[PDB]
RNA sequence: CCCGCCUCUCGGCCGAAGCGUUUACUUUGAAAAAAUUAGAGUGUUCAAAGCAGGCCGCCUGGAUACCGCAGCUAGGAAUAAU
RNA sequence: UGACGGGGAAUCAGGGUUCGAUUCCGGAGAGGGAGCCUGAGAAACGGCUACCACAUCCAAGGAAGGCAGCAGGCGCGCAAAUUACCCACUCCCGACCCGGGGAGGUAGUGACGAAAAAUAACAAUACAGGACUCUUUCGAGGCCCUGUAAUUGGAAUGAGUCCACUUUAAAUCCUUUAACGAGGAUCCAUUGGAGGGCAAGUCUGGUGCCAGCAGCCGCGGUAAUUCCAGCUCCAAUAGCGUAUAU
RNA sequence: UACCUGGUUGAUCCUGCCAGUAGCAUAUGCUUGUCUCAAAGAUUAAGCCAUGCAUGUCUAAGUACGCACGGCCGGUACAGUGAAACUGCGAAUGGCUCAUUAAAUCAGUUAUGGUUCCUUUGGUCGCUCGUACUUGGAUAACUGUGGUAAUUCUAGAGCUAAUA
């Protein structure tokens, strides 16, 4: 008898056919475009889109005025318009199934630091986030997989304690600015 | 540097005021609790060793620190109601160290005798 | 990894009726190297001790299951605490001390029993078996992590529990101690009790003689006083029955339990083990190969831990560490304080004489005047030829190794053969002949000094105190050494003993030292073994008794059913 | 188990106490008392988790041994004393009074009453019998035994007692047309006016209710507690007034 | 191999090149199955066991030169 | 999709009430231990989790659904047995 | 029966199949069996009485036993942790705000597993590509981009040492912050593979049906696409390989 | 994501099984920089166990003549703090494991109208027509003599209480 919780789940599904060249080709293209580190970072986004599509694929076989459909479809489409991968007009449940896997990779903080002009390449954006430079409305974020919903997409700035922000430049320059 | 006090409950049963401290210290380390007690005692028109704070967690990123603090009516209500580890953080109290295993061996050895001998069997 | 050995007991192993399934199932037999040799015309299976691999196949294939698997000890290097030097002794474990009770440590000599005391007293930081790169006290305190002792050593490091030891080498103390017993004991008391410590240890009759004045018995009991008055919590008593008679051994045992406050930490280490049932509450045990490695066992109780050790098989492990269970007139000397008036007694050849004394009775003055020294009265016998003499306290001063010292300074033309097969081969100084005599501990020092005193030819052998500084195992070895030597050399010898089991075994003839202990003395005319012990044990008012199976002399409780019914008939020991 | 139990784990506690999972292994077992084990609030829950007058569990004891807390106008030193369904929990150091009333989610609310209102409570009369030279007795749902009742009172009625004395002021008869509250099962907390009772020999009787919104439910007869006469409630009600809104209208009200 | 656990005798295959020479007789070896779950094939007849360890050092560590006997 | 033209004892223009061959089937309703599982809310820095939290003393969450079979219930009476 | 039952678990299109000793509930038992005392409550074993079985001390007259409680050792095994700290918590017991709790909380060993995520980034120069408004072709431009080179460069930062805070019974770890801390950033990522199945050599040296690889088909008998090595590459990546249940 | 691939022949279409592929748990091999969670003597032996520890308890309110401390600014039953022992209660919950057990356990369901229930919370407690201004005997703590090698063994002598 302990005061604990053992509740955990895995968040990726390893593919069945391991060496199919088309699967290796498309996921390596996603790794090289979006600045992911390994294929588990692709499979995790495939798992969250698969869970979303399984929820919509479960709701779509109901009569359209059953109240579970009318409540949970509105909640699921509201979360997808809130994170920004489904646009504001087309909130219908048939438009969940037209989500491509590149929607959730565009809303990561690494891709939204590269697309908002705060880095010179996407790999510079991930190494800028991981070195505690990027903050989102006065919370310093060290997670490159932070999915920026669009009431936080507006506030993306450099840190107040960073050399490319406010001041106090790092140990390389201040050892370098001691010459004598 | 800056104290903000979240939700405030004045508690007439245990004779105190209950609040949650916000501490903004954006260029500094986690501030000591003595400085928080001096700032809040300057805020609430009371003396600084009738007020007791605990549990300060600095948030991630260098930002605010948020914990609890309670302001008593007098020091005698503090000596009745406050926990003895929290008074012993102030030097008002000290515990006698044996602490648990020599007491247990003295408890299982004082069962072997009877009479006045329990005092003179240690 | 421990070596496992298959062990057969004699009972329930009747080999005629169970078709010899142990031999036919063994793998070592099924190449033809015979670890098991049985037949159906037999009374027992015999499993070999160096041909058993210890793999456990023979145990399950037996109809009347008689076969056990039993560890034999080895170099393990598993949870090592301290190793001394390169290619040197390795103390594997640390003993656990306990508040308010006495811990005894029994075992062989040279196994590390004094080294365990120096680590638990703050006197050594152990290097964890690493002698080049010693870890310092922070990382020592993370290696006893998860034990009691990384709290207990924290009390040592801030000196919250003070540790004073009694030294094992008790004879050397007046070299750093100058003056009188009254001054050197009483300036360092730091508790002004001064009343129990002498009366429980038979003192304040020795307090205006010098600290250099005492013989080895009185030298021993002074050091038991100097630890006991002191204000500390951690006390270690190194061999406290060395140089003492049986009556003072009980008084030393009682005073050690007078050092118990329930916050005090007392551990002791004994080799006598007939006052150990009156001295300790729990007993740890030290097995191993001597001076190659020693490990401490778990603590067992007083009556329990002795009978475990005497069979030599530890039941909490499965380890077995032992399979074995012509005329002289009487005279007056007064050195400076008191006289000894010897009564003129007879003397023989090819017989043995054993002095039965007390702590200051005159044994180490009577063995000097037989060598022709300190003779103030007219008469007293001079022997015609040169004499061998063992000193009580050997403070050696030598050059180099013992092969210069034994083998080329005494009998350079040797008397082997036959010298070594009779005398030297059981005495086992051929292993330590490489080591110099100056680095020696007290067990080897006593053992090497006997080799000259037997190895000298002379007519009367003055031998004193062989039971100092040795363990219980090689104290019956010394008895067959001296009995078979002098009754085949046809000469006679003076042997001087404190121990009860040694003095009972040899003795042809008995010289008793009567009178008041250390204030006026008389050495009596030589009596027999039967009346001589039974008179002398009436001077102790202490009665002995054989345990019936391992022949151990045990002492009766003072007024008991066995004691008063033995003191009635005056048989203070049956069959001397 | 060779006797009674004395402990109760946290995940086996009632859901409506709203406990955490990680504060500790155990939950407070209610003491044996007037109210049942699944249907009560102890004082240590009510002072520590609902009102937050005391943060840790020792301070609820430091509150209660100073003779501060009245349960039904009686000073209660047990910190695990069960209270529920119009026990009037009255604290006189701060002058507040609380009545334990289910809100429409099914949980015991912090719902405040007037200092003029805390001299009475309601009680469902569960057993009517005679005794001992014809003395009629009456047993309420919190096990108050009252001698000499009004002789029209029958089982499943509601009486109103004075909390100082313990004597019946007036009573409500069980009918259609009275306002009702459920102390019950899946429909716990809903308030409506009674429309029906279907009477079965040998089993639980089902009573159909119609709400202020007009949506209807039915529960077993042992779960029906009459609040008032007519459509007039006799107590202070919670702020939702017992109307269960669905998850759609509750989201729209939170919007 | 003769097993300690129940005393039956099996035939096991010591896998890699030159891994016969690291074995003394009367050693503890830890014997695993051959990979086909009770059927004995490969090109080796009537042998379905292979050796993983000898005297608590594994044959990969002995074989690569990472540990010694 | 819903009801109507085409049972009787009797209680304040009948709510109430004497009862009619059974069951299988279906649809609602009661009672169904929480934890886990789908699931709503909420930036633990994201997440796995957690039941918290929010605004300059006040406001507000700690929902819900499914839980097969057997039992209980009132609406239906095609298809199936008697 | 390698059977405690259930809430449940892993797989899963729908159906199924298999597992559940295991933190919640319910049962049963404290070596095997019995039989009882007290008590509201027991067939109690951190109670008693014997028998069986095994074991400890003995002055051989007698005495005491029960870890399937927390730690620990023996043994069996492929196979499982420290004889640590404390009642701060969550609660229980008591005559009780006040004492007690190896119940519990807290640390330690811990790649069973689960979530996050480092191991470089950018700018030069040189070379090669790309498309080019110019250019039938030689040849252009930072009049535009893409990659490489142990060929340079000064910007960022944590691993880590470690004053303090803060946490907390008292420490620790996390968070905050002060000083040190990166060129080959030697602060050097591994485990299996390259005939097909199955993404990746038609390379260089050895052995010549021997040694061996090979889950299957098969390779090996002097141009081995498979062994033993080097180089290159290619999956997975702080992990992956093998054995058995499924 | 409701999926297949190599292997009988000189070649083909098939029945067919082997081998592949992906989870998952138990071990084991090689490996290792950070950080939040986190199983862990079940499998074989419900086999054996050294040692410490795991259940005790006093309020204003059952009984104090232990100077063990201590007031009385000292003269009376006892101030007060209180070790011990008597008394009352708890030790029947918690913990641990899965050996027995296959209509047994257990689960939903229904019943006690066929029974008990310490404790809490309300009722009842001049309902009875028949030395009280308070009654008796002891035994513990304590004092004193001892036995037994050995135990949380207790025996004799002397005191004194009760919510015994
Ligand atoms: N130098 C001296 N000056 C004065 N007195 C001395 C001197 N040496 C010895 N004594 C006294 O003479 C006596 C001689 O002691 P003795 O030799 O009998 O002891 P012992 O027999 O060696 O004791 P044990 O044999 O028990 O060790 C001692 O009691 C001691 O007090
Ligand atoms: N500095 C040292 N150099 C070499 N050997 C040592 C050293 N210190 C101790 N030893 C060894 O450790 C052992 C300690 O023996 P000791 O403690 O005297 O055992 P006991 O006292 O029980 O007879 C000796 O055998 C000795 O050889
Ligand atoms: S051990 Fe073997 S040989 Fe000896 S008696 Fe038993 S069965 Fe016979
Ligand atoms: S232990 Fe091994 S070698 Fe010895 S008897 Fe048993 S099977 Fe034979
Ligand atoms: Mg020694
Ligand atoms: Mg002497």
């Amino acid at each position: 008898p302990v005061a604990r919780s053992w509740v955990c789940r895995k968040t990726y599904v390893t593919p069945r056919r391991p060496f199919e060249k088309s699967r290796l080709d498309q996921e390596l293209k996603l790794i090289g475009e979006y600045g992911l580190r390994n294929k588990r970072e692709v499979w995790r986004v495939k798992f969250t889109l698969a869970k979303i599509r399984k929820a919509a694929r479960e709701l779509l076989t109901l009569d359209e005025k059953d109240p579970r459909r009318l409540f949970e479809g509105n909640a699921l489409l509201r979360r997808l318009v809130r994170i920004g991968v489904l646009d504001e007009g087309k909130m219908k449940l048939d438009y969940i199934l037209g989500l491509k896997i590149e929607d959730f990779l565009e809303r990561r903080l690494q891709t939204q630091v590269f697309k908002l002009g705060l880095a010179k390449s996407i790999h510079h954006a991930r190494v800028l986030i991981r070195q505690r430079h990027i903050r989102v409305r006065k919370q310093v974020v060290n997670i490159p997989s932070f999915i920026v919903r669009l009431d936080s997409q507006k506030h993306i700035d450099f840190s107040l304690r960073s050399p490319y922000g406010g001041g106090r430049p790092g140990r390389v320059k201040r050892k370098n600015a001691k010459k004598g | 540097v800056t104290i903000r006090t979240r939700k405030f409950m004045t508690n007439r049963l245990l004779q105190r005021k209950q609040m949650v401290i916000d501490v903004l210290h954006p260029g500094k380390a986690t501030v000591p609790k003595t400085e928080i007690r001096e700032k809040l005692a300057k805020m609430y028109k009371t003396t600084p060793d009738v007020i007791f704070v605990f549990g300060f967690r600095t948030h991630f990123g260098g930002g605010k620190t948020t914990g609890f603090g309670m302001i008593y009516d007098s020091l005698d209500y503090a000596k009745k109601n406050e926990p003895k580890h929290r008074l012993a953080r102030h030097g008002l109290y000290e515990k006698k160290k044996t602490s648990r295993k020599q007491r247990k061996e003295r408890k299982n050895r004082m069962k072997k005798v009877r009479g006045t001998a329990k005092a003179n069997v240690g | 990894k421990l070596t496992r050995i298959a062990i057969v007991n004699h009972d329930k192993c009747k080999p005629k009726k169970c078709r010899q399934e142990c031999k036919k199932s063994c793998p070592v037999v099924r190449m033809g190297k015979l670890c098991i040799e049985v037949t159906p015309q037999s009374k027992i299976a015999w499993i070999s001790e160096t041909l058993c691999i210890g793999c456990g196949i023979c145990i399950k294939k037996c109809p009347f299951g008689a076969l056990s698997i039993v560890n034999l000890p080895s170099n393990l290097e598993k949870e090592t605490t301290h190793r001394y030097c390169a290619n040197a002794f390795k103390l594997h474990r640390l003993p656990i001390p306990r508040p308010g009770e006495v811990l005894g440590l029994v075992g062989t000599n040279g196994i590390g029993k004094s080294t365990a005391l120096k680590i638990l007293a703050g006197k050594q930081k152990p290097n964890l078996g690493k002698y080049d790169d010693p870890p310092d006290w922070q990382e020592i305190l993370t290696y006893f992590r998860g034990s009691e002792l990384q709290n207990y050593f924290t009390k040592i490091l801030e000196d919250d529990l003070k540790a004073i030891i009694k030294p094992q080498y008790v004879d050397q103390i007046p070299k750093a101690a100058k003056g009188t017993v009254g001054s050197i004991l009483d300036r360092k008391d730091e508790t002004k009790t001064q009343a129990i410590v002498c009366q429980q240890l038979d003192l304040t009759h020795l307090k205006e003689r010098n600290v250099e004045d005492l013989s080895g018995g009185e030298l021993q009991r002074f050091a038991c006083a100097v630890v006991c008055i002191q204000k500390a919590d951690i006390f270690m008593f190194d061999e406290p029955s060395s140089y003492l008679d049986v009556k003072q051994r009980l008084k030393a045992a009682i005073t050690i339990r007078s050092l118990i406050n329930p916050d005090r930490y007392i551990i002791v280490v004994e080799h006598d083990l007939s006052v150990l049932d009156y001295l300790s509450d729990f007993i740890c045990c030290l097995y191993g190969v001597p001076s190659a490695y020693g490990v401490v066992t778990m603590p067992f109780s007083v009556r329990e831990g002795i009978n475990i050790f005497l069979d030599g098989y530890v039941p909490t492990e499965n380890l077995r560490f032992r399979d074995a269970s012509y005329k002289y007139p009487g005279m007056k000397k007064k050195m400076g304080e008191f006289e000894l008036a010897i009564v003129a007694g007879e003397f023989t050849d090819s017989e043995i004489m054993v002095m039965l004394g007390e702590n200051g009775t005159g044994k180490t003055t009577f063995i000097r005047m037989l060598a022709g020294r300190l003779k103030p009265d007219e008469g007293g016998e001079v022997p015609v030829l040169n004499v061998s003499y063992k000193p009580q306290k050997i403070s050696p001063k030598s050059t180099g190794s013992v092969r210069q010292l034994l083998h080329e300074k005494i009998r350079d033309a040797y008397t082997h053969p036959q010298f070594v097969t009779d005398v030297m081969k059981p005495l086992q100084i051929e292993n330590i002949i490489d080591q110099e005599v100056q680095t020696l501990s007290g067990g080897e020092l006593q053992r090497v000094a006997l080799a000259l005193c037997l190895g000298k030819p002379a007519d009367v052998y003055l031998i004193d105190e062989p039971s100092a500084y040795l363990d219980s195992e090689q104290r019956l070895m010394a008895a067959r050494v001296v009995k078979r030597f002098i009754l085949h050399a046809k000469k006679t010898a003076f042997v001087v003993e404190h121990d009860f089991i040694m003095a009972t075994y040899l003795a042809d003839r008995v010289i008793v030292f009567d009178g008041v202990p250390s204030k006026n003395t008389v050495a009596n005319s030589p009596q027999t073994l039967l009346a001589g012990m039974n008179k002398f044990l009436s001077q102790l008012e202490i009665t002995f008794r054989r345990d019936p199976n391992n022949y151990r002399p045990r002492i009766n409780k003072l007024n008991s059913i066995k004691d008063v019914e033995q003191k009635k008939s005056g048989n203070y020991f049956f069959l001397d | 188990a060779r006797g009674p139990k004395k402990h109760l784990k946290r995940v086996a506690a009632p859901k409506h106490w709203m406990l955490d999972k990680l504060t500790g292994v155990f939950a407070p077992r209610p003491s044996t008392g007037p109210h049942k084990l699944r249907e009560c609030l102890p004082l240590i829950i009510f002072l520590r988790n609902r009102l937050k007058y005391a943060l840790t569990g020792d301070e609820v004891k430091k509150i209660c041994m100073q003779r501060f807390i009245k349960i039904d106008g009686k000073v209660r030193t047990d910190i695990t004393y069960p209270a529920g369904f119009m026990d009037v929990i009255s604290i006189d150091k701060t002058g507040e009074n609380f009545r334990l009333i289910y809100d429409t989610k099914g949980r015991f609310a912090v719902h405040r009453i007037t200092p003029e209102e805390a001299k009475y409570k309601l009680c469902k009369v569960r057993k009517i019998f005679v005794g001992t030279k014809g003395i009629p007795h009456l047993v309420t749902h919190d096990a108050r035994t009252i001698r000499y009742p009004d002789p029209l009172i029958k089982v499943n009625d509601t009486i109103q007692i004075d909390l100082e004395t313990g004597k019946i002021t007036d009573f409500i008869k069980f009918d259609t047309g009275n306002l009702c509250m459920v102390t019950g099962g899946a429909n716990l907390g809903r308030i409506g006016v009674i429309t029906n009772r279907e009477r079965h020999p040998g089993s639980f009787d089902v009573v159909h209710v119609k709400d202020a919104n007009g949506n209807s439910f039915a529960t077993r007869l042992s779960n029906i507690f009459v609040i008032g006469k007519g459509n007039k409630p006799w107590i202070s009600l919670p702020r939702g007034k017992g109307i269960r809104l669905t998850i759609a209208e509750e989201r729209d009200k939170r919007l | 191999v003769q097993l300690i656990k129940n005393g039956k005798k099996i035939t096991a295959f010591v896998p890699n090149d030159g891994c016969l020479n690291f074995i003394e007789e009367n050693d503890e070896v830890l014997v695993a199955g051959f990979g086909r779950k009770g059927h004995a094939v490969g090109d080796i007849p009537g042998v379905r066991f292979k050796v993983v360890k000898v005297a608590n050092v594994s044959l990969l560590a002995l074989y690569k030169g990472k540990k010694e006997r």
